[PDB]
C-alpha cells in the first residue's frame, strides 16, 4: 500500500515518522507468553500499528495470573491464555491482525516472523534454543523477564542492522557567515550551531564555493559553540556570501552476539547510574533463578522462603567461583541483593510490568524501523525502595502467603496488611487521557480504592477524539465524542469489578472557577493527588492546591520518547513550582512582520492572518451592531483604534452576496498579501539597498523577496483562494458551491479570468520598522463618519470560526497551509506540507504509548513510598527517561527550604498559621507579638494592603476592631462572597530584636 | 587538580567540560551556559542518584574525572 | 505485503536491490499519450512491476500510429488509444494493475499518482501547466518527445529529492595491513583500495583501535591506488593488526528546477559528447516546434 | 604541465598529469599504476573518437580540465 492513517496515527507519527511506520507496516510480530508482561507488550504493539500480531500462549488462566493481566477475567478461568486474549488486543486497532498460533513444538514456524519476544512463560534453555534460531535466520530476538521488584531485557538484532536515525531530534540547521579555506565555517551572529563532533552536514546558497551545495555531506569538527570546521574548501573556491547548513543523519550498522555468548560476556546499558554495581550482580542472580528452577522441576523459589534463598546464593556463589571476571576479581557476591530476588521471584508488580512492557515495546519498533537506538543489549532493574518498613509491614511466610485472590502475587512482595491499605486509599486523578488511562489500569490492576474506606475520582473536561485512540486504550471507536472520564471508569470496572462504584468519574476542569465542587472538604478528605495532565497551568495550580491542603503529590510527562516522574511530599521536598523550566521561543515582530527566513516563521503570520480575517473580524462586527458604547469603549481602551475601526468598516463594506464574491475577495486578498504589500516593502529597501554602513541591507536573516504572479496550477495559489473564499462564506452564512464536493479548478479560473486586478502605486510617505528597539505602530473622526448605522443592519450577524486543527474537512489547516506556503514562495522559503503545518500551528504534542506506559509505571513504583508515609527523602526517586537512545536517570528529590525566626525553624513551602475563627485585626496582632514573638510590620489579602505598621492613629482606630472579612471590605469595598471558606494573608514582621524576618503565611479560616 | 568530565542531555549530545575538583556546581553550570547557552536556574543535573545543587561542590557529590552527568528536562505532554 | 517475487524478478533483483522495488510497488505511475513513446515506457515500467499504471489518451487510433505502436493493429482503427492498449499491457505483468484514466479535465486528479510521465501527445502548453502542479504538490514529473531522428527528455523530481544509491555499484572492500597515527590506511598487499575522495568508509576487525569499528564513518582522502586517509587516530588507540573497511553510501539531498524556469534556463545532460553544442540549439528548436504548432 | 580526468563506466573519476605530447601509450600506461587495468585492456574515448595506440594528446585536440571516458564491452543479453 505505502498508506498511512494520520487521522488515528496524527500523535505517533510526529514521533516516528512516515518511512519508520511504513517499515512498521511491513512487520510480523509474535509474542511468547501472554501473562502481565506479555500482554503489555502485545498492546503497545497492536497500537502502534504493524502488520500483524502473533500470541502464543497455551497455559490455562488461573487466578494468580489476573495480578496484571488486564484483560483476563475471572470467568476466563481454565481456558488458554492466548485464546482468550486474543479477541480483546484486536479490539485495539483494526489495522493490526491477531492471531493465535496454536502449538510451537515445530521451531521452524518462527520464520513467519520478523521479530520475536519472549516473555517471563519461556524457559531459558528455549530461550537459547530460539534465540539461535532467530540470530541465525535473521529474525530479530528480544526477551523479558519480570519477578517482584526486579526485571530485565535482553536484545539481539543480529549480525547486521542498520540505525538509520539515532535520536529522533531535529536535525540542526544554521546560518552561516563565513568560510575560511581550511574550512573553518563561521556562524551568523549570536547564533550557535548546536552541532557536536563527528556529525555530518550539507550546504545550500553558500556563493562562492558552488560544488559545497550539491548535497556532499562534511564531517564536524567543533571549535566552540559558534565555529566549527569541515575540512579545506579552496579546492571549492572561495567564500562570498551567504549559506545554509543542514544536519544530516547518516546511516550506522551495528552487530549483537547471541543470547548464548551474552549469557557469560554481557554487555549492560544501566537503568540507574545509582545501581550499578547491581547489574552484574543480577545478571548471575537471573541465571541462579533457572538453575534453581532446572532443579525444582519448573518451580521458582518459594515466597519468603529462606531454605531456597540460601540455595540461590548458594547457585550464584558457584557462578562468580566459575567466572571471577563477572562480579571481579575479589568482589563478593551481594548476598542481600540476592535474596530479596529469591524472596519476590513470584511477584507480579503493575508498576515494573509497566515499566518493562513500554520499554521492550519501543525496543521492537526500533527492531522493525530501524529508528533510533536499540538496547545493546542487556538491561537490570530494581525498585526495592518501595518495599514499605517491615516495622510496620513485616514480611514473612505468613502475611506474605496467597489467599486466593487476584492480587496473590502482589501479597507475596508487600503482604496482605499493606495491600490493604492501598484498597483503603483516597486519590484524585487529575486528566483522564494517555497517562490517565495507564494510571486508571495500574490502579484497577492494584485494587486501589476499591476497600471500604477508600474510593478514586477522576477529572477531566474533554471528550474522546479519534486520534486519542491510539494511546489511550480504554477508548474505542464507538466511544468517540463521549467523555473521556465516564468512559475510562467504565473500561476499568471491566477489568477489575472489584472497583465497580468506587470510581467517581467527573467531567470538570481543574482550576480557579471550579473550587466550588473542589472545595475545602474534597481536598481534605483526600490521602493523595496524581497528575496526569498536558499543559503546564494546570499542573501549577493543582501544585499550589496540594501545597494549600497538605497532600502529597505524583507528577509525571511525556514528549515523543522523553518522559519524566516528579514526587511532591508534603513537609519534606520543593514542590513543582519550586523550579523553573525552559520557556517558549519568542519570534520578534520584525522577524514576522516583514522579515522570515523559516517556515515557522511564515506559520505563525499565517495563523495571525487566519484570526484576523475569520474569527476577530466577525467578534468585532457583533459587538459594534450589539453594543451601543462600542466605538465610545474602543476610543479609550484599545491598542489599535485604527484597526478595529477599518475592520468593522472593510466587514460592512464589502459583503458577499453569493460564492462568487467570495472568490474574488480571495483573489484580491492573495493580491495584496503577496503581490503589493512586497511591491511596497521593496519599494523602501531595494535589493541592492545598503546600510548606512555600506554593507547590503538584505543579507542574513534577511531575504530578498520577490512579488507572486498568480498561478491557479500552483498549489498554494489555488488553496488559498478555495480555503479564503470556503471560510469567508462561512463568516457571511453564504453557500459554498463545494459544501458537496471537491474544489473545481476550471470554475475557480472561470472567474478569476473575468477579473480586473488593480495594478500596484507605491506608498512615498509610509515607512518600515526593521528592528524591535525603535519607533512606530484625525482620521479617525472619518472613520467613524464611514460606519453604518446599526439600524441598517437588524438581525445581521457574522458567524466567527472557532480554529480546530482535528478536522481536515473545514479548511482551517489548508488555509493556514496555502497561506504560508506563499509568503514562503516570497522569500525564497521551502514550502511545508499539511502535517508540518499542523504540527506547528496546532501545537501538538508528539505522543505514543510505549513512554506513556512506561512513566506510568514508574510513577506507580514511587506510589508505594506514599502509602508507607516515608519520610526518608533518600528513599524517593524522580525519574527521566529517553527511550530513543534508551536512557534511564534517577535523582533524590531536592529538600524544602528551611528559614528561621527567633528560635524556631519552618517549612519555606509547607508551614503556615493557621488562625481558627473570623479574627479581629487587633487580636491577630496581638497573637502574633505574644505567641510568635512577631511584630507584624504589613498584612495583604491579594494585592490590597490591610495594615501596616506605619498607618497613623486616626487610619489604626479605623481598623484594629475590624473582623479580617469586615477589614477587606473596608479596604476593597468587595464583599467576601460567602462560599469562601479561608483567606490567605502575606505578612512582613520584625523578629525580637527589631529586624524583618522572613516567615510563613497565614491562614484564616471562617 | 584540573580533569575532563562530561555531560549528556536527554537528546543524546555530548558536552566535554574541564574542571578542578574544587569547583562549585555553579560554577560547572556556569561552563555550561558558555556552550549550550541555557541559564543555570534552567539546568538540572544529575549524578549517581543525587540531582546537583548551586552551593555545593564537585567533590561534594564524588564526581571523578571521566564522570558523566546528566542534563535533564521536566515534559509538559500526557 | 513487503513480499517479492523472487522467480519472477530474480534477475532484476540483482539490479535494483529488494529496497527500491519495495518502494516501487508502492508507487502508483500515470503516462500521458499513448503513441509509441508512451507505450515503450509504459511497457518498461509495467514489467519492471510498480503498483499501478493508469495511461490517459482519448485520441483514436489511426493507421500512422502503427509506425512504432507495436500493441496496435488496423483492426484497433476508430477505437482510442488508451483503451486498446491497457489490456495488452496488463498481461505484461499480473502484479501490476493497468487502469485507463478517461479524462483530466479536472488537473485535481493528478493527486493520486506518485509520478506523472507527459509524452508527445501533450501540448508544451498543458506540459507546463501540468508540472506546475506536480512540483507544487510533490508529484514527481517526467516528460519526453521524439521527432525522426531527433528527441528529448526532462526531469524534475521536485524542491527535495533524496538519491540513496548513486550508481549500484558493489560497496568497495578490502583488507587493511597497517593504520599510522595520522590516520593512513595502508592497503593487505597489491590489493588496491579503490576509493574515491569523499567516498566514506566504517572499519571492523582492526585491532588497537576499538571505537573504529563501532560503525562510525571516516572520510576518504586518498594518497594513491594503495592507501587513503582518515584523520587522526591518536584519540582511539595504537594499530596492532587485522582489520577491513567497507565503503558506505550515504544519503544525498537535490533540488529540480520546474519546467517553466527550466525552459528558460536548463541544465543539459550531454548525450554525445561529439555533440554538444547542438544541445542548445534544439532546445530552442523544440521550443519553436511549439510556437509553431500554436 | 596540464591534468586530464578519466570518467569510468562506473562513475569513479581519477586525475591525471600529463603534456600535451604525451602518447595515448604514455596515458594507458598511467590509468595502470592507478588502476590495475593493462593497456591492451583500456578503451578510451574522447570527443567522438577512440583514442589509439600511436598517437598524441595533442592529435585528438585534448586540452587542459578534458575528460577522457573508460569504457567496456558487457558480455550479456
Ligand atoms: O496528554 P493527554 O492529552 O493524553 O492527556 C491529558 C488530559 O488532561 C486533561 N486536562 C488538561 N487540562 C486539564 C485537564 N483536566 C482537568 N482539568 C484541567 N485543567 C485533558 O482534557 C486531557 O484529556
Ligand atoms: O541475454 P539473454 O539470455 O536474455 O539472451 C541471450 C540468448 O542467446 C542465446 N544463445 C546463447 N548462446 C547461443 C545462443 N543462441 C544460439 N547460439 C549460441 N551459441 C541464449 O539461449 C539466450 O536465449
Amino acid at each position: 500500500a505505502g498508506e498511512i492513517d494520520e487521522s488515528l496515527y496524527s500523535r505517533q507519527l510526529y514521533v516516528l515518522g512516515k518511512e519508520a511506520m511504513l517499515k512498521m507496516q511491513t512487520s510480523n510480530v509474535l509474542i511468547l507468553g501472554l501473562k502481565g508482561l506479555g500482554v503489555e507488550i502485545a498492546k503497545n504493539v497492536v497500537l502502534a500499528g504493524v502488520k500483524s500480531m502473533t500470541v502464543f500462549d497455551p497455559e490455562p488462566v488461573q487466578l494468580a495470573d489476573l495480578s496484571t493481566q488486564f484483560f483476563l477475567t475471572e470467568k476466563d478461568i481454565g481456558q488458554k491464555r492466548g485464546d482468550v486474549t486474543r479477541a480483546k488486543l484486536a479490539e485495539l486497532n483494526a489495522y493490526v491482525p491477531v492471531n493465535v498460533l496454536d502449538s510451537l513444538d515445530d521451531v521452524t514456524q518462527l520464520s513467519q516472523f520478523q521479530v520475536v519476544v519472549a516473555t517471563d512463560t519461556v524457559s531459558l534453555e528455549d530461550k537459547v534454543k530460539i534465540n539461535e534460531f532467530c540470530h541465525s535466520s535473521g529474525i530479530r530476538f528480544i526477551s523479558s523477564e519480570t519477578r517482584g521488584l526486579f526485571g530485565n531485557t535482553f536484545v539481539d538484532l543480529g549480525d547486521e542492522f542498520t540505525v538509520l536515525d539515532p535520536t529522533g531530534e531535529e536535525p540542526r540547521t544554521g546560518m552561516v557567515s563565513d568560510i575560511e579555506p581550511d574550512g573553518t565555517v563561521t556562524m551568523l551572529d549570536d547564533n550557535r550551531h548546536g552541532l557536536e563532533d563527528g556529525n555530518f552536514v550539507r550546504f545550500s546558497e553558500v556563493e562562492g564555493l558552488d560544488k559545497l551545495n550539491d548535497g556532499t555531506l562534511f564531517k564536524v569538527e567543533v571549535l566552540g559553540p559558534f565555529a566549527f570546521r569541515i575540512g579545506s574548501v579552496k579546492e571549492y573556491g572561495e567564500y562570498k556570501k551567504g549559506g545554509i547548513f543542514t544536519e544530516v543523519k547518516v546511516p550506522r550498522k551495528i552487530s549483537f552476539k547471541s543470547l548464548k555468548q551474552q549469557l557469560s560476556n554481557p554487555e549492560f546499558v544501566f537503568s540507574d547510574f545509582a545501581k550499578f554495581d547491581r547489574a552484574a550482580q543480577l545478571h548471575l542472580g537471573f541465571q541462579a533463578l533457572h538453575q534453581f528452577a532446572v532443579r525444582h522441576n519448573g518451580e521458582l523459589p518459594r515466597t519468603m522462603n529462606d531454605e531456597d534463598a540460601n540455595e540461590l546464593i548458594k547457585l550464584v556463589t558457584d557462578l562468580s567461583v566459575q567466572q571471577p571476571e563477572v562480579l571481579g576479581e575479589g568482589v563478593d557476591v551481594n548476598e542481600d541483593l540476592i535474596k530479596e530476588l529469591s524472596y519476590q521471584a513470584r511477584g507480579d508488580i503493575p508498576g515494573v510490568v509497566a515499566f518493562f512492557g513500554g520499554l521492550v515495546a519501543q525496543e521492537v519498533l526500533k527492531a522493525c524501523s530501524g529508528k533510533f537506538t536499540p538496547l545493546k543489549q542487556f538491561m537490570y532493574f530494581d525498585s526495592l525502595e518501595s518495599l514499605p518498613d517491615p516495622k510496620n509491614f513485616p514480611r514473612n511466610e505468613k502475611t506474605t502467603q496467597p489467599v486466593n485472590s487476584r492480587y496473590d502475587n502482589q501479597i507475596a512482595v508487600f503482604g496482605l496488611d499493606f495491600q490493604k491499605k492501598i484498597a483503603n486509599s483516597k486519590v484524585f486523578l487529575v486528566g483522564s487521557g494517555a497517562i490517565g488511562c495507564e494510571m486508571l489500569k495500574n490502579w484497577a490492576l492494584l485494587g486501589l480504592g476499591s476497600g471500604s474506606d477508600g474510593y478514586i475520582v477522576v477529572t477531566d473536561n474533554d471528550s474522546i477524539e479519534k486520534s486519542n485512540l491510539n494511546r489511550q486504550f480504554l477508548f474505542r471507536p464507538k466511544d468517540v465524542g463521549k467523555n473521556k472520564s465516564e468512559v475510562a471508569a467504565e473500561a476499568v470496572c471491566a477489568m477489575n469489578p472489584d472497583l465497580k462504584g468506587k470510581i467517581n468519574a467527573k467531567i470538570d476542569k481543574v482550576g480557579p472557577e471550579t473550587e466550588e465542587i473542589f472545595n475545602d472538604s474534597f481536598w481534605e478528605s483526600l490521602d493523595f493527588v496524581t497528575n496526569a495532565l498536558d499543559n503546564v497551568d494546570a499542573r501549577t495550580y493543582v501544585d499550589r492546591r496540594c501545597v494549600f491542603y497538605r497532600k502529597p503529590l505524583l507528577e509525571s510527562g511525556t514528549l515523543g520518547t522523553k518522559g519524566n516522574t516528579q514526587v511532591i511530599i508534603p513537609r519534606l521536598t520543593e514542590s513543582y513550582s519550586s523550579s523553573r523550566d525552559p520557556p517558549e521561543k519568542s519570534i520578534p515582530l520584525c522577524t514576522l512582520r516583514s522579515f522570515p527566513n523559516k517556515i515557522d516563521h511564515t506559520i505563525a503570520w499565517a495563523k495571525s492572518l487566519f484570526q484576523g480575517y475569520f474569527t476577530d473580524s466577525a467578534e468585532n462586527v457583533n459587538m459594534y451592531l450589539t453594543q451601543p458604547n462600542f466605538v465610545e469603549q474602543t476610543l479609550k481602551q484599545s491598542g489599535d483604534v485604527k484597526g478595529v475601526l477599518e475592520s468593522i468598516s472593510d466587514s460592512l463594506s464589502s459583503k458577499p452576496h453569493n460564492f462568487e464574491d467570495c472568490i474574488k475577495w480571495a483573489r484580491l486578498e492573495f493580491e495584496k498579501k503577496f503581490n503589493h504589500d512586497i511591491k511596497q516593502l521593496l519599494f523602501n529597501f531595494p535589493k541592492d539597498a545598503k546600510t548606512s554602513n555600506g554593507e547590503p541591507f538584505w543579507s542574513g536573516a534577511k531575504r530578498a523577496p520577490t512579488p507572486l504572479e498568480f498561478d491557479i496550477y500552483n498549489n498554494d495559489h489555488f488553496h488559498f483562494v478555495v480555503a479564503g473564499a470556503s471560510l469567508r462564506a462561512y463568516n457571511y452564512g453564504i453557500k459554498s458551491d463545494d459544501s458537496n464536493s471537491k474544489p473545481n479548478v476550471d470554475e475557480y479560473k472561470s472567474v478569476i479570468d473575468h477579473m480586473i486586478i488593480p495594478e500596484f502605486t507605491p506608498n512615498a510617505n509610509l515607512k518600515i520598522q526593521v528592528n524591535d528597539d525603535d519607533p512606530d505602530p484625525d482620521e479617525i473622526d472619518q472613520l467613524v463618519s464611514s460606519l453604518p448605522d446599526p439600524s441598517t443592519l437588524a438581525g445581521f450577524k457574522l458567524e466567527p470560526v472557532d480554529f480546530e486543527k482535528d478536522d481536515d474537512t473545514n479548511h482551517h489547516i489548508e488555509f493556514i497551509t496555502a497561506c504560508s506556503n506563499c509568503r514562503a514562495q516570497n522569500y525564497f522559503i521551502e514550502t511545508a506540507d499539511r502535517q508540518k503545518t499542523k504540527f506547528i500551528a496546532g501545537r501538538i504534542i508528539p505522543a505514543i504509548a510505549t513512554t506513556t506506559s512506561l512513566v506510568t509505571g514508574l510513577v506507580n513504583l514511587e506510589l508505594y513510598k506514599l502509602i508507607d508515609n516515608k519520610t526518608d527523602i533518600e528513599q524517593y526517586k524522580n525519574g527521566f527517561v529517553n527511550l530513543a537512545l534508551p536512557f534511564f536517570g534517577f535523582s533524590e528529590p531536592i529538600a524544602s527550604p528551611k528559614g528561621e525566626y527567633n528560635n524556631k525553624k519552618y517549612d519555606k513551602i509547607w508551614d503556615r498559621f493557621d488562625i481558627k475563627g473570623d479574627i479581629k485585626l487587633s487580636d491577630l496582632i496581638e497573637h502574633f507579638e505574644k505567641d510568635e514573638g512577631l511584630e507584624i510590620t504589613m498584612l495583604s489579602y491579594g494585592v490590597s494592603l490591610l495594615y501596616a505598621s506605619f498607618f497613623p492613629p486616626k487610619k489604626l482606630k479605623e481598623r484594629l476592631n475590624l473582623p479580617i472579612t469586615q477589614l477587606v471590605k473596608l479596604v476593597t469595598k468587595k464583599d467576601i462572597p460567602a462560599h469562601v471558606s479561608t483567606m490567605i494573608l502575606e505578612i512582613c514582621a520584625d523578629d525580637k530584636e527589631g529586624e524583618d524576618v522572613e516567615v510563613p503565611f497565614i491562614t484564616i479560616h471562617l | 587538580a584540573a580533569m575532563q568530565i562530561f555531560v549528556k542531555t536527554l537528546t543524546g549530545k555530548t558536552i566535554t567540560l574541564e574542571v578542578e575538583s574544587s569547583d562549585t556546581i555553579d560554577n560547572v553550570k556556569s561552563k555550561i551556559q558558555d556552550k549550550e547557552g541555557i541559564p543555570p536556574d534552567q539546568q538540572r543535573l544529575i549524578f549517581a542518584g543525587k540531582q546537583l545543587e548551586d552551593g555545593r561542590t564537585l567533590s561534594d557529590y564524588n564526581i571523578q574525572k571521566e564522570s558523566t552527568l546528566h542534563l535533564v528536562l521536566r515534559l509538559r505532554g500526557g
